[PDB]
């Protein structure tokens, strides 16, 4: 589901770094290495915000309490 | 009574025991129970 | 390639309103959905019912020497057509806007997804009335997304407007809520005469032999029946067939002269008219003609009448009409149902017996029915239509039988002109069949008066187990051969005989007993299901150099051309191959035209048609051009090399085609086709395998079989899933190493694992015997987080057996109520709180009886703490029903616990052994701890070298930010992918061999040796204890009720020679008991404790009855005085022996065990 704060391998918290990295590919034209601007020196806590699936923005469109 | 959720219409129905079950506003025949406020405690593990 | 992130996000955020984002998936499921459409549309069922015919009924007056037993009031009725409407809302009006029912709701209310079924009944009163009327015969299921559901044509957007996930597939009939599915099964080839050599023939028809020939001929409504040619040792051929589940053997010559008004010279000149005086064919044919002449008759009509008079019984034909028309009925209905022109049937029968004889003398190699060459596929919609037609016909026959018995009683009402009478009889019969189809789809058991030419009759359906998305798709695309061969353990079809290249996946196949039996399709291989007109095919052949003769236009070097079972002409084999080439060329050329701007006329030469040109050779296949246009065939695409265009062919031209694997492999002037890509040989799941062309194949096989059993997301729309057990993993991510088709197929929407920091090292000492370690920190940090959904429903109707109405109602009888548990859990409705933690001995729901007015309860069977995520009040019916069904969806938490299984995507399964402390773990010079430690003792003898490849590739792609592509058969022996990634990584700065210098977590000082560290994709399994000190003992034999010890263990303990241990474990710990015996009489039951001697005094000294007859004497519980039976002792023995004595006394046989 959500980006897993406090990555497994590293001890760095990353949960903050999701929308801040999303709007780097989105409108900054830089490729995935925009995370280098984020400061993930390793590859360990690096490979999370890179290949994380944010499926929950698609699961949330399922409120039966949508009143519509 | 009990308060439920019309599945499609999404309308509180306030149905009572031993009663025909259907949405009152749209007519749907499937309804969930709302989640009341009930104390539950968890460990962070 | 990079992970499509902005695509994925601007995909999720706004679901597409245009169409499905992943067309390859819909194409992947295309078989069943198009089967359903071709059923409803494509005039399929109307063909079935038309070729059903009509049934007659009347008042039969016995002839009594009349010969024409007269009858006037004849009614002949038939159904004109079948009407399948959409599944309206429980049609009968409920004072609401009568809307439709989307299948999501049928899942929710846990009800099958059915739609009304209408017939257009037609009459005849032995005049010409034939007026029509519609008869409802129940409601039958409908498959999801199909041509009669409210979900076809829908874009992911409005699918989200309903409660089905964005990429809904369709393909399953929803019965009772559970996703049922009709499996694809393999049959032989349609209408092509196959050669057969099998011993099982000769032992049954002893005059016969293993040499034989068959054809599974099929009607236009896809209603195949077979008929085998038995070449008997004397020389004649028997025309076997099947009807009423019964075999029937009629001589070929009989049906031949009965088919066409033919002279025996015409037979002889058709069968062997060539090379005048070919020894073998001539003498055998002569013997055949002679042996029929022995008894038979001469003209065609005499044989027709004889046949009708011989077979009028098993035929359910109109009893009264005549006798020769019975023979024509046979000749039209059984012999060769695919064909219609009797003369053409006759020509083909000639060709057939001709080929049969050629096979007799070794002039042709044995066709292999055990090969995908001689084989096609059954769809769902097709068998659905066939069984549907079958029930149609049984319904017609039932109503005819009812009219017949209506006449037969005396004459209760006999007026086949009053529509009232027809209404009465319509009500007289059971007018629901929809439940029959629903029944089968629930069961699969094909209950038919005829096997429909199908070997096995059970297990026809599977359930679309959505445990995991790969399990889902693989369920759709798998095929199976049938347990009729599974009961046969042999080196037979279970082998991968090399005609599947690009047709059905090599590796993708379960292990164990059903290994090899069920194989899934390849990736791209489709099944053509919509035939086309081919009239221009015989026109073009006629203009091309062949011709169908009337008198025998056949000679030695001339081959035969077959249009899906119809002889159309002849030509020498050179002309045959040339015709084949030019025809495919026309097909491909007009294809590239019709596809593009070029006008799309009725295709002269459609793409589906397969040109089975069979070159001639001694002891080979009987050479002959074979054009097939029948649907339900295996058809796969490649590129025709001469042009640059698409090409399709099936498993008949493969064995004769030189299709190059690579644009590099082509050798000119011979290789006429080139594979689109070697990718096109594997199945879906096996293709979704990093560098799958590296590991020893058994590893890849375990990989498919286990990866179909993964704890990933089974979909997105979970909120409305009424399943038994689903599994979802919380923190998912796509791999770093992948084949491109994992992005193409839209697998971004079902991650199944994560990406682990793997370090192969013998450091701990707990990870041997394949075991593995899990970093504590990475585990608490939210590693693979298993979440089970166990969903149970409760229903009150079952406990309403009969005699009373609905009596129980959920909640509490008004008044008293237990608080100690119930009010703490049950809210007020007898229904638990939403999200309240339960335990085993805990009530879940409360209903009370009305009459008794007492509350009952339901406890949690399960034995682990579970919560409740939602409870659902199922509207019991159309409406006007109290809530008699409730659905609780309990969420169970399963973090990675000691004893659960992990596996990379290489079959490298491991087990969570100890969850090492994160600080005692070693670390790189950067320092991040190895999240997972595996052993180096797993890679040798497992050859999982692709694992190392994937590891290096991950280490690189992660650092640079690349979605490492790992499609099989890219990297050559020139440059190893090893070296490519070594460049990637030495660019990253790491070692070229993936190593990295590590310091011991426990000693701190670095290791003498560098250590291998990479980023593998790890998913979690789901396959993952009963103590008993004591408990309940059996009713009969006082055994601990249903741990096993004995009957092989006994050998063990007595092997050690450890008697006391044995008597301890099996007698003492199991059932220990004291019982008396009469020492003299030696019986153990004639013992009894003495009764009522005096006050409490001394002990009641037991005595014997058998050994018996003031202090010595005593009495009975009934008062019978006695004396004697004193010699009594107490002995230890297992009570089960006592039970044996009991039931043996029940036989009057008893042992007299003595004692000392
Ligand atoms: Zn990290
Ligand atoms: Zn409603
Ligand atoms: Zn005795």
């Amino acid at each position: 589901m959500i980006i897993p704060i406090r990555c497994f391998s590293c001890g760095k918290v990353i949960g903050d770094k999701w929308d801040t990295y999303l709007t780097l590919l989105q409108e900054d034209n830089t490729e995935g290495e925009a995370l280098d601007k984020l400061g993930l020196q390793r590859y360990c806590c690096r490979r999370m915000i890179l290949t994380h699936v944010d499926l929950i923005e698609k699961l949330l469109c399922y409120n039966p309490l949508s009143k519509q | 009574t009990m308060i439920y959720l019309c599945a499609d219409c999404g309308a509180r129905n306030t149905i009572q025991a031993k009663e025909v079950i259907r949405c009152r506003e749209c007519g749907h025949r499937v309804m969930y129970k709302m989640r009341t406020k009930r104390m539950v405690q968890f460990e962070a593990r | 390639m990079s992970f499509q992130t902005l695509e994925r996000e601007r995909t999720f955020k706004n679901p597409p309103k245009d169409g499905t984002s992943f067309p390859d998936l819909q194409k992947a499921v295309k078989p069943h959905v198009d089967s359903f459409n071709a059923l409803t549309n494509a005039g399929l069922l109307n063909y079935a019912v038309k070729e059903i015919g009509e049934k007659c009924a009347f008042d039969s007056i016995t002839q009594e020497e009349g010969g024409a037993l007269k009858f006037g009031n004849k009614i002949s009725f038939r159904v004109d057509e079948v009407q399948i409407a959409k599944p309206m809302l429980s049609s009968r009006e409920r004072s609401s806007i009568n809307r439709k029912v989307y299948p999501a709701e049928a899942r929710e209310r846990l009800t099958t997804y059915k739609s009304r079924l209408v017939l257009k009944f037609s009459w005849s009163v032995n005049g010409g009335p034939r007026q029509s009327e519609m008869r409802e015969v129940g409601m039958i299921p409908i498959m999801v997304r199909s041509n009669r559901c409210h979900l076809e044509g829908l874009s992911p957007a409005e699918l989200i407007a309903h409660k089905e996930e964005s990429e809904e597939m369709g393909g399953y009939f929803i019965v009772n809520g559970i996703e049922k599915l009709i499996r694809m099964l393999i049959l032989p080839k349609r209408n092509h005469p196959t050669a057969i050599i099998r011993p099982s023939f000769a032992n049954r028809g002893t005059s016969y032999s293993q040499y034989g020939l068959s054809i599974r001929c099929v009607r236009p409504d896809q209603s195949s029946l077979t008929n085998t040619l038995h070449y008997l040792n004397n020389g004649v051929t028997m025309f076997r067939f099947h009807w009423r589940k019964n075999e029937y053997l009629i001589p070929s010559m009989m049906i031949l002269k009965a088919l066409l008004e033919t002279s025996d010279k015409e037979i002889f000149e058709g069968i062997v008219g060539k090379d005048l005086g070919n020894t073998f064919l001539t003498d055998r044919v002569e013997l055949m003609l002679r042996a029929y002449k022995s008894y038979g008759l001469y003209s065609q009509t005499e044989t027709l009448q004889y046949l009708g008079s011989k077979f009028r019984v098993v035929l359910g034909v109109a009893e009264d009409l005549t006798d020769v028309e019975v023979g024509r009925f046979l000749l039209q209905k059984v012999v060769l149902v695919h064909l219609r022109e009797a003369k053409d049937k006759f020509r083909l029968l000639l060709f057939m017996i001709r080929k049969l004889y050629a096979l007799v003398a070794g002039e042709c190699c044995a066709d292999n029915p055990d090969s995908p060459q001689h084989q096609e596929i059954l769809l769902g919609g097709f068998l659905y239509g066939q069984i549907l037609k079958e029930k149609i016909e049984d319904w017609l026959n039932s109503i005819r039988a009812q009219i017949n018995l209506d006449v037969r009683r005396s004459a209760p009402g006999v007026d086949f002109s009053d529509r009232k009478y027809l209404t009465r009889v319509f009500s007289k019969i059971n007018n629901d069949i929809g439940t029959k189809l629903q029944y089968f789809l629930s069961t699969g058991n094909l209950v038919s008066n005829t096997g429909l030419d199908l070997q096995q009759a059970t297990g026809y359906t599977v359930v679309a187990e959505k445990l995991n998305f790969y399990r889902f798709l693989s369920h759709f695309r798998m095929v199976h051969r049938g347990a009729f061969f599974a009961e046969l353990k042999t080196t037979t079809v279970r082998k991968l005989l090399p005609e599947a290249w690009g047709f059905m996946c090599p590796v993708h196949t379960p292990d164990g007993s059903p290994c090899g039996l069920l194989n899934h399709l390849a990736r791209k291989c489709e099944i053509v299901t919509h035939p086309s007109d081919v009239s221009q095919i015989p026109s073009l052949l006629l203009s091309l150099g062949v011709d169908p003769p009337s008198v025998v236009g056949h000679e030695s070097g001339w081959g035969c051309v077959q249009l899906d079972g119809k002889i159309v002409g002849w030509c020498t084999y050179k002309l045959a191959k040339h015709v084949a080439d030019v025809l495919r060329l026309m097909k491909i050329e007009y294809a590239v035209k019709l596809r593009n701007g070029t006008a799309t006329e009725p295709a002269k030469v459609p793409l589906d048609l397969e040109i089975g040109y069979v070159p001639p050779s001694h002891n080979g296949q009987y050479p002959g051009l074979y054009l097939f246009s029948n649907p339900a065939r295996m058809v796969r695409p490649v590129k025709h090399i001469s042009t640059g265009e698409l090409d399709m062919l099936g498993p008949f031209e493969q064995v004769y085609m030189d299709i190059a694997c690579f644009p590099k492999e082509i050798v000119p002037k011979v290789s006429t086709h080139v594979e689109y890509s070697p990718t096109n040989v594997l199945s879906i799941v096996a293709n979704m395998t990093p560098f799958s062309d590296f590991n020893q194949s058994p590893r890849n096989m375990y990989q498919c079989q286990m990866g179909k059993q993964t704890m990933g997301t089974p979909g997105t729309a979970l909120r409305y899933r009424t399943d038994n057990k689903l599994y979802r993993l919380q923190t998912g991510q796509t791999p770093v190493v992948r084949p491109k088709l994992h992005n193409t197929y839209g697998l971004d929407h079902y991650p199944n694992g994560t990406n682990a920091v793997v370090a192969v090292i013998s450091y701990t000492g707990y990870d041997m015997e394949d075991a593995m370690i899990l970093n504590k920190s990475a585990h608490e940090r939210g590693f693979g987080y298993g979440t089970v959904y166990k969903g149970e429903s409760f229903d009150l109707s079952q406990k309403r057996r009969r005699g009373e109405p609905v009596v129980h109602h959920f909640g509490f009888a008004p008044g008293s109520t237990p608080r100690r548990e119930w009010l703490q859990k049950l809210d007020a409705d007898g229904l638990p709180f939403i999200g309240i933690k339960l335990e085993d001995g805990d009530p879940i729901v409360a209903y009370y009886d009305e009459s008794t007015g007492q509350n009952f309860i339901e406890t949690y069977h399960g034995t682990e703490p579970g919560f409740v995520d939602e409870v659902r009040l199922l509207g019991n019916d159309v409406g006007d029903s109290e809530c008699q069904q409730i659905h609780v969806k309990l969420r169970i938490t399963r973090s990675p616990i000691i004893g659960d299984k992990f596996s990379s995507r290489h079959g490298q399964k491991g087990i969570c052994s100890q969850k090492w402390p994160t600080v005692d773990m070693p670390f790189t010079e950067s320092g991040m701890q190895p999240d997972i430690i595996i052993n180096p003792h797993a890679f040798p003898s497992r050859m999982t070298i692709g694992m190392f490849i994937e590891s290096l590739a991950g280490k690189a792609g992660a650092c640079h930010g690349l979605a490492q592509d790992s499609t099989p058969f890219i990297y050559s022996e020139q440059q190893t992918a090893a070296d490519y990634f070594g460049e990637q990584l030495v660019k990253a700065g790491y070692n070229y061999h993936g190593n990295e210098p590590m310091y011991s977590g426990i000693t701190g000082q670095e290791m003498k040796a560098d250590i291998y560290i990479g980023v593998v994709y790890y998913q979690r399994l789901r396959h993952m204890f009963q103590v008993r000190t004591t408990g309940p003992i059996h009713n009969l034999t006082r055994q601990p009720v249903k741990i096993r010890f004995g009957e092989m263990e006994r050998d063990a303990v007595i092997g050690h020679g450890t008697s006391f241990l044995m008597q301890d474990r099996l007698m003492n710990c199991s059932d220990y008991a004291q019982s008396w015996v009469c020492r003299d009489c030696g019986s153990i039951i004639s013992i009894m404790s003495t009764i009522s001697m005096n006050g409490v005094g001394s002990a009641s000294e037991v005595r014997c009855r058998s050994c018996a007859k003031t202090s010595d004497i005593w009495q009975d519980g009934s008062g019978k005085k006695f004396v004697g039976g004193t010699n009594t002792t107490l002995i230890a023995l297992p009570s089960v022996f006592n039970y044996l004595t009991a039931e043996l006394t029940a036989m009057n046989i008893k042992m007299m065990l003595e004692v000392k």
